[PDB]
């Protein structure tokens, strides 16, 4: 939901130890662009996503 | 999350220091030593007096 | 009919790896399988304590 100045939050999953694509929203696309690093745990019980 | 650092010997003085998991928040760590012993293995042999 | 219930297993991790710590009380199967196309199961009877990496 937007609102009119806000922010909004999203959550994603993502293998790359550089992550950076266009995020598609309802018109337009924008870059997200950031650094991954690695988790904490070693065996996790439910699939990848 | 095996983490190895050094303190110096001397009691009083707190020692500070924070671990940096790369992708997590900062945990510090705090160590103020207070009372250091150093106890030898005493072997009684004899005593004497007048 | 009531049936008895092994102790809970010591599960250590590592990379690519389960390690198994395993005391039972009376004999035991350990059933294991992966979830590809080749499962390459496992059914073995412990009846001692033994770790299963």
């Amino acid at each position: 939901e937007l609102t009119e100045q806000g922010s909004a939050t999203i959550h994603f999953s993502t293998a790359n130890i550089h992550p950076e694509f266009r995020l598609q929203i309802c018109t337009s696309y924008v870059t997200c662009k950031g650094d991954c690093h690695p988790p904490k745990d070693h065996i996790v019980t439910h699939p990848q996503y | 999350y095996e983490h190895a650092t050094t303190m110096p010997s001397q009691a009083g003085i707190s020692y500070n220091t924070i671990v940096n998991r790369a992708g997590y928040a900062p945990l510090p760590i705090s160590i103020t030593p207070t009372k250091i012993k150093l106890i030898p293995t005493v072997n009684l042999e004899y005593v004497t007096c007048h | 009919c009531t049936v008895p219930l092994a102790p809970e297993p010591m599960i250590t991790f590592g990379f690519r790896s389960v390690s198994l710590k395993l005391h039972p009380k009376n004999p035991t199967y350990l059933i294991t399988r992966q979830l590809a196309d080749e499962p390459h199961y496992t059914h073995e009877l412990i009846s001692e304590p033994a770790v299963r990496n």
